[PDB]
DNA sequence: TTTGCCCGGA
DNA sequence: TCCGAGCGAA
DNA sequence: TTTTTT
């Protein structure tokens, strides 16, 4: 098989990463001048965290990458025993590198590591820092214990903006000779929601499907994000329109009742424009329906009743 | 060998002597005084304590939040007084077995390294002795079974100075150390205590730091000096001036998002500020639910404990305090139902956010305001423990008396026990030691032991409480009761329960 | 290669490593034109291990410039256990090494096994162990010391040693009461190897941990005899003499 | 298998064998077929409700890619298998990182019913999926997206299988009728499509039962009467009679009518409630309060029925709910 | 019965089964007039085992028509344990069978122990996977291969085999370091069983998972010599020769990252 | 700002 | 005989 | 025994 575009066009140098401009600039500076600090990179899915850490490591270490990098992720064993033996030994080992370069321990998806294992890392990080530096990547930074956050440089990545995604997509499009219209790329950006991985996946899917990337071809295969549909449902002014949205855009498209109700909860939580007490009442009603569905009564009537009760509240 | 421009700023600017340590000067002096007089206090079996009261402790326990200078202080004091240092931390295995097979042998042993380091030096008394540093005691997880108890034992039975370090002193697992360690608190240092250091670093590394923003930096990292130095190191890579034009976004990007502990969670959740329009805009519903997830086994219990103890500022117009409390109580009950469903055989963890709202956020939103007293630990845990004990005792009594009665255990408590009290206790009050035989006859009829007698008398409440009545019974009657009971055999209902 | 040191039979290095493997974890070897000197300090910092292996132990030895090799004992031990005792073992190292090569060769079968062991960062300089003016110096067959130590280990977790004029006393006082062993310098011409030799300037009395001595006596397999040196208040020296070098244990005593 | 395919249930006897026999998912089929044609197979996610063709499609894709010997060239795992963290780290990772035993080519791993996997296993999958992409491709299948982690969802190309539309079901029914020598009336076909809710398994199971219910399937014709008989479901006329009686008659007559209609063919109460809700959805109502009361009360009754309860009391509850709600219509 | 195959002693069949028990779970036996062949594939589909037992392994053998018996190896081994190593073991099957009969009978007494193991509907082809002209073919004593594998498995999870002109090289690189064993062909007319044979057209370099090799070496109990056949594009064949037939492991190599 | 009962072991 | 681990199990 | 982030 040929490489999927997501892997084919994975950046290999820091200058090919879009977004988070100031942080990427700092990383390029570090890669040029060495002395890499301990660092924690955090943010939402598919915005360039793993890519940035690997690019930085490659540029720092050159041909010494094979012996000078220890990578561990969720597919690896990372219990307290591994931290106390394998990582400690790698931190203690001899390795001559050019001045300003250090061995690098990459702990990808570090937010799944247990608290005890994290505790076991503190003094290894402190004692061997003249030869080893640690890079953590995670999605939920609050899952890294405070003593480890204290020893690290904090790099919180923001979601990619429509302009960054558009720029990267245009690069790939020119490289692949893709025919497109502005509405098509705007539809791709709209459905990606700031996840570059999803933007490239849906671009490949549209091109494979229908050749030309216009809005209609995009929406033939790519769904508009159902959280936005649910938000529209929750904000409708009269009960009949909200029920119409539920019926046509969610229930008859095949979305499960449990998916609809959990999305309703998540969206109501974040509806900053509705006063908080109203959202608490709505959450109570949504939770009642959620419990009924989990008992096995996940019918369209239950969701319609949920909508009716929310309407009674917001009135 | 290692260039200075290859080192982390936290290493190249580490304090080299106790003077260079910022803040906590009183704590450092406490530690230094404790260690300096350790031999003198040892000569008196640690039975005489001076003005500071430090002469009766063989061990010292330092505590405080991250990156404020605890490890630095311990190592520097040990070096200044000329001791050899033996260190263990959370990267070591500190179980009871390993502790007993390892560091134990050094509690009363000279150091060979210390001997050979200062063999030439004349009159170096401390060079051959150890200071044992046990860093990161709070980090001892399941890989260190029995470790904390063994360390407390050492704190009582060590012949060489021992310093322990932890971040969370008030944790339950740290209780054993309470009476056997000299507690030294380290607090967050103030911006003034570190302004000179930060400005010196700015001069050395050639970037412009405006002193006026340093306070904000200090607030950004919550007094974490290691973190502030890390921040300066990282920011100065491309930004050579930290001032009022960039401090806001730097502070936002590097802000300490630390989980809170249970009493703190309860305090913040019941604060009325976060439930107002502006407060809700600033501290969002998602943030409140995250508070629930900081400690999701105690937060519902803490809220249920303390939601009656406020003066509320969020009351709706015409809604009295009691009506708001009733709404909160109703929501707490619903939350309990959800909680039951979560921990059933279904394992419905997807309801956890709902529970957070029903058990903690919604009732708090109903009664939030100011606290009319201190935040209290939940009483439900202890009351549940007590109830479990008494139900165990009731089961035992029930199956001793089963062959004679006709009832379930609940009927035994509600109906039978009040009459057993009149057949088993009141005759003592009305007849002294003449009732011994009759009481023994009843006990034999119902296969009851002396232990059952005590248990039964424990059960009564209200005007029928027995503790003071039995305390009043003359010791002659109790001794005669026990002697006559132990003088004979007694039938048994269930051998080897 | 800058360093090439060849044992005709790998069993030698193997027994040497087994001598002190169970009492330390990291060992620093220094190789120079005159041979190899190793130092190790245990985790508790109570015991020090010194090793000297001269050129006479090597079928061939070359080392252009001095070099230090920090090694973990467990890894080296497993690698050595992956080698034939009767094979020829060559320690090879290149300039500023990151690893040490152990090369086993059996020329009878034309079978070569090459292992590479990654070196360690040990930030601990060599300790000066210049000979001290010991108060007492004795020597006795290793087997007698091993038996005495093993027998006194069960009685108590500590062992006391007292050296007086023509008298050596070992004592263990603890949970199982008090057990004592008294010996004297006797010379037997029939079997000189089993002679007990003593030389005392001042009376000496020290105490030591039992586990440390149990680890120390594991070196009996390298030497038929053991020499012991003691001072008023100082580390006790226990020396086993190898064919061309020695293994020394410096044990810090108890206080008082 | 045993004896002929004529011994199989119709839901399995008519399982699509090739992509051309998958109906009502044309956009997905076109896209994936041209993925295969061009050699560009990404990591796939098939999301959809029961019986819409997800497993059928992925197995047909494997058959097309690898030929008749596909079963020894793919790793298929589903909820009947253990898929804990250990399985991900050993079995899945080994298959992903190793060449084929039988015939050279890329590897395919099919995680059917992936919504049954734990969070920890799904997280372990992330870098397995990314690291071995050059030689291995994953396909994930699910009915419930909420049990899939955001990181797993990000890495897959998503395809939604819709509830099967009317035309696809009609064509499949025509094929079945030809093969079984069955006759089906137009009204019967309409009733079947209506009750299937776009699930082909329901269509095939009901059709098999209907054929079994005929006296002579060669001459007898499946009419809507037969469908309602075998399903034990209300006729539309019964539903309308009950609803009319509730909306226009006094309590005694409405209670009598509900009981008599139910007794006629032993109808279940929940089926009447479903049918009446479907009818009432199309009503134009002056007052939103009527809709609110109807929906909330009927949902409460449905939930109480799901736990058992007293059937007579629940029927009276339905009558009262509808009458009281329509009182708001004035 | 339709199939009747008598092992003089049950120990032969037990050792043969134990030779590959740990790698696979479900096994498919095809019995024909010329003997019994069997295939199994491990859970991860990385390893395939192929067994051949000829009529000479049996005191008596009869198979009127070909028959296929699918079974779980744990149940079969459990049953084999219930019988004695000394008794005569007769495998019996009938046409279109639902079970396989294991009949333990000792001539000393009149004691018959008959077990019936229910069979699975395992429908899978064997494909007779064996490439014609392998790049390199070598053979060496089993104990030495076992030793090399066991030593190198302590260092890494992967082992590389490199065959070049007149040299066989095993390599493993891991966290604590690396190991490399080089052997050369050699004929010793005094002890042919210690010989190391190497024929080769194209040089080869392939990586294998260590745990699979550790399972494969358990066949050493059934043969003094192991043969290894390697090719750039095929699974590696590890063959242990039995007095009558053979035990083969086909192990797929790792993808070149 | 941390309860009540009371483990396994000495 | 004394002591409190770890869990909430009435 | 642990849902979500923007
Ligand atoms: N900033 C970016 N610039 C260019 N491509 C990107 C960027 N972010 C993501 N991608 C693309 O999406 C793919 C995945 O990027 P990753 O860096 O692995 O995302 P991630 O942040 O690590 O996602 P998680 O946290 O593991 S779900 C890359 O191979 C790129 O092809
Ligand atoms: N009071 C301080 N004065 C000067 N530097 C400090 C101070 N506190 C922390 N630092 C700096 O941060 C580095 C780490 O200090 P530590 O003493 O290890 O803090 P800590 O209190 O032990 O943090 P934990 O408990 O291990 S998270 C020091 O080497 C200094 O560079
Ligand atoms: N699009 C379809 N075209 C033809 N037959 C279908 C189709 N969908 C379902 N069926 C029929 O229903 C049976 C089940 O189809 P499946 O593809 O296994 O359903 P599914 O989507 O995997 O359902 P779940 O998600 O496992 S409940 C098939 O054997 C077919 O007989
Ligand atoms: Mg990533
Ligand atoms: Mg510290
Ligand atoms: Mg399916």
């Amino acid at each position: 098989l040929q490489l999927p575009w997501v892997e084919k066009y994975r950046p290999q140098v820091l200058s090919d990463i879009v977004g988070n401009k100031e942080t990427i600039d700092r990383l390029q500076q570090i890669a040029k001048d060495g002395n890499m600090p301990h660092m924690i990179i955090s943010g939402m899915p598919g915005i360039g965290k793993t890519t940035s850490v690997h690019c930085l490591a490659h540029e720092l270490l050159g041909r010494s990458y094979a012996d000078g990098v220890l990578e561990l992720n969720a597919s690896d064993d990372r219990g307290i025993d591994v931290v106390r033996n394998q990582i400690k030994h790698f931190a203690q080992k001899k390795l001559h590198l050019p001045p300003g370069k250090h061995k690098i321990v990459i702990l990808d998806e570090a937010d799944s590591m247990t608290a005890g294992a994290q505790q076991a890392l503190r003094r290894t990080m402190e004692l061997y820092s003249n030869s080893t530096r640690f890079a953590f990547a995670c999605n939920q930074s609050n899952k890294i214990i405070e003593p480890l956050q204290s020893r690290c440089a904090i790099l919180r990545y923001s979601k990619l903006s429509d302009e960054d995604v558009l720029k990267r997509l245009l690069q790939i499009i020119k490289l692949e000779d893709v025919k497109y219209t502005n509405d098509g790329l705007e539809a791709i950006i709209f459905t990606a929601e700031g996840d570059m991985r999803q933007a490239i996946n849906n671009l490949q899917s549209t091109v494979a499907g229908h050749g030309l990337v216009n809005a209609d071809n995009v929406f033939k295969i790519v769904d508009s994000p159902h959280p936005l549909i649910v938000k529209k449902m929750l904000l409708a002014s009269n009960l009949e329109d909200s029920i119409q949205i539920l019926r046509t855009d969610l229930w008859k498209k095949g979305y499960s009742s449990i998916d609809i109700v959990t999305t309703s909860f998540r969206v109501t939580k974040n509806l900053a424009q509705v006063k908080e007490s109203v959202r608490l009442e709505m959450i109570k009603e949504i939770g009642l329906t959620h419990m009924r569905i989990l008992e096995g009564v996940g019918t369209y009537l239950q969701l319609a009743s949920m909508l009716a009760k929310i309407h009674k509240l917001n009135n | 060998v290692v260039r200075e421009e290859d080192k982390l700023w936290t290493v190249k600017y580490a304090p080299t002597n106790l003077q260079q340590v910022c803040g906590n000067k009183g704590s450092v002096m406490k530690l230094k005084n404790w260690l300096a007089n350790w031999e003198n206090s040892k000569k008196n079996s640690f039975k005489h304590a001076g003005k500071d009261g430090s002469g009766v402790f063989r061990a010292a326990m330092l505590y405080g939040p991250p990156g404020i200078g605890k490890t630095t202080a311990a190592h520097l004091v040990a070096q200044e007084l000329g001791y050899d240092i033996l260190e263990q931390n959370a990267s070591d295995v500190r179980s009871k077995t390993l502790l007993n097979a390892g560091v134990k042998n050094a509690l009363d042993n000279m150091s060979v390294v210390g001997y050979f380091k200062h063999n030439e030096e004349a009159q170096n008394l401390n060079g051959k002795h150890f200071v044992i540093i046990m860093d990161e005691v709070d980090g001892m997880s399941g890989g260190d079974r029995g470790g904390v108890g063994q360390l407390a034992q050492f704190c009582r039975k060590t012949s060489t100075p021992l310093i322990l370090i932890c971040n969370e002193r008030n944790l339950p697992k740290m209780r054993p150390f309470d009476r056997v360690c000299l507690d030294i608190q380290f607090r967050r240092p103030d911006a003034n205590s570190i302004k000179s250091r930060l400005m010196t670093i700015a001069i050395r590394e050639k970037f412009k730091l405006d002193p006026n923003v340093i306070d904000r930096l200090i607030q950004t990292t919550r007094g974490d000096i290691r973190q502030v130095i890390n921040l300066l190191s990282t920011i100065s890579t491309t930004t050579k001036t930290i001032n009022h034009e960039n401090i806001n976004e730097i502070s936002k990007a590097w802000e300490k998002n630390i989980a809170l502990k249970p009493f703190d969670i309860a305090h913040k959740m019941l604060d009325g500020q976060i439930y107002s329009d502006i407060g809700s805009r600033n501290f969002t519903l998602n943030d409140k639910i995250a508070l629930y997830f900081d400690d999701f086994d105690f937060t519902p219990l803490m809220i249920q404990e303390n939601y009656l103890s406020t003066r509320p500022s969020v009351l709706k117009p015409g809604q009295s305090h009691l009506e708001a409390v009733a709404e909160a109580a109703n929501c707490i009950s619903l939350g309990d139902i959800v909680e039951k469903k979560i921990r059933s055989s279904e394992q419905l963890w997807s309801l956890l956010p709902l529970h957070a709202v029903l058990s903690s956020v919604y009732p708090a939103s109903k009664v939030a305001g100011h606290m009319a007293g201190r935040i209290n630990f939940t009483a439900w845990l202890g009351q549940n423990s007590k109830s479990a004990k008494y139900y165990r005792l009731l089961q035992e009594i029930h199956y001793h008396t089963r062959l004679g009665t006709s009832t379930d255990k609940i009927g035994l408590r509600l109906d039978y026990l009040p009459t057993f009290r009149k057949r088993l206790l009141d005759p003592f009050l009305k007849q002294g030691a003449d009732a011994i035989s009759s009481v023994i006859e009843v006990m034999d009829d119902y296969y009851l032991t002396k232990e059952d007698w005590d248990s039964i008398m424990e059960f009564f409440v209200g005007p029928d409480v027995t503790t003071a009545i039995i305390k009043k019974i003359p010791a002659t009657v109790k001794s005669g009761f026990t002697r006559k009971y132990n003088s004979m055999t007694h039938p048994v209902a269930i051998y080897r329960t | 290669s800058m360093l090439e040191a060849k044992f005709e039979e790998a069993s030698l290095f193997k027994r040497i490593i087994d001598g002190f493997k169970d009492c330390v974890q990291l060992v620093n070897f220094q190789c120079k034109e005159d041979g190899i000197i190793a130092q190790a300090v245990d985790d508790s910092r109570v015991l020090l291990v010194s090793l000297e292996i001269g050129v006479e132990a090597f079928q061939e030895y070359r080392c252009d410039h001095p070099v230090t090799l920090g090694m973990d004992l467990t890894s080296l031990s497993k690698i050595l256990r992956c080698g034939n005792n009767t094979d020829t073992l060559t320690l090879i190292a290149d300039n500023t090494p990151d690893s040490i090569i152990l090369l086993f060769e059996d020329t009878k079968k034309d079978r070569i096994a090459e292992y590479s062991l990654k070196l360690m960062d040990i930030d601990a300089d060599f300790l000066k162990i210049e000979e001290l003016q010991y108060d007492s110096t004795l020597s006795l067959p290793s087997s007698e010391f091993s038996k005495i130590v093993r027998d006194l280990s069960q009685l108590s977790d500590s062992i006391n040693i007292m050296i007086t004029k023509e008298t050596i006393k070992f004592v263990a006082d603890g949970d199982i009461g008090s057990g004592s062993v008294i010996i004297k310098p006797f010379v037997d011409m029939e079997h000189p190897e089993t002679s007990i030799k003593l030389e005392m300037d001042q009376p000496v009395d020290l105490t030591f941990g039992a586990k440390y001595l149990l680890d120390i006596i594991k070196g009996s397999s390298l030497s038929d005899r053991v020499g012991i040196r003691l001072s008023s208040e100082a580390p006790a020296l226990f020396q086993f003499d190898l064919k061309s070098g020695f293994l020394q244990f410096f044990l810090a005593p108890k206080f008082n | 298998e045993k004896r002929s395919k004529e011994n199989l249930p119709w839901v399995e006897k008519y399982r699509p064998e090739t992509l051309d026999e998958v109906y009502g998912q044309n956009e997905v089929i076109t896209t994936v077929r041209k993925f295969v044609d061009e050699g560009k197979l990404p990591h796939l996610l098939f999301y959809g409700p029961p019986g819409t063709g997800k497993t059928s499609t992925i197995v047909a894709l494997a058959r097309e890619i690898y030929g008749k010997n596909y079963s020894n060239m793919v790793l298929e795992l589903n909820a009947s298998d253990d898929r804990g963290i250990d399985v991900v780290r050993n079995q899945i990772k080994d298959f992903a990182s190793t060449r084929q035993i039988f015939s050279k080519g890329f590897k395919l791993i099919i995680l059917d019913e992936a919504d049954a996997m734990t969070n920890a296993a799904q997280n372990a999958l992330r870098r397995v999926i990314e690291r071995y992409t050059k030689n291995t491709r994953f396909c994930v299948l699910a009915n419930y997206a909420h049990k899939l982690t955001p990181a797993l969802l990000s890495r897959c190309t998503r395809f939604r299988f819709q509830p099967l539309p009317q035309e696809a079901i009609e064509r499949r029914i025509a094929n079945v009728l030809v093969h079984e020598k069955l006759k089906l009336s137009p009204n019967a076909e309409k009733a079947l499509i209506e009750l299937s809710n776009g699930d082909m398994r329901r269509v095939l199971n009901v059709l098999q039962s209907c054929k079994a219910t005929l006296d002579n399937p060669d001459e007898d014709e499946i009419s809507d009467d037969v469908i309602y008989e075998c399903c034990g479901a209300p006729r539309p006329s019964d539903l309308k009679a009950v609803l009319k009686s509730i909306l226009e008659d006094d309590w005694g007559t409405a209670h009598y009518t509900l009981n008599k209609v139910r007794s006629a063919k032993g109808l279940a109460l929940i089926d009447l409630i479903e049918g009446i809700v479907k009818i009432l959805e199309d009503y134009e109502l002056q007052n939103e309060e009527t809709r609110v009361h109807l929906l909330t009360k009927l949902a409460d009754i449905e939930y109480s029925i799901s736990k058992g309860g007293n059937d007579q009391i629940q029927g009276s509850a339905v009558i009262g709910a509808i009458k009281a709600s329509f009182e708001n219509e004035t």
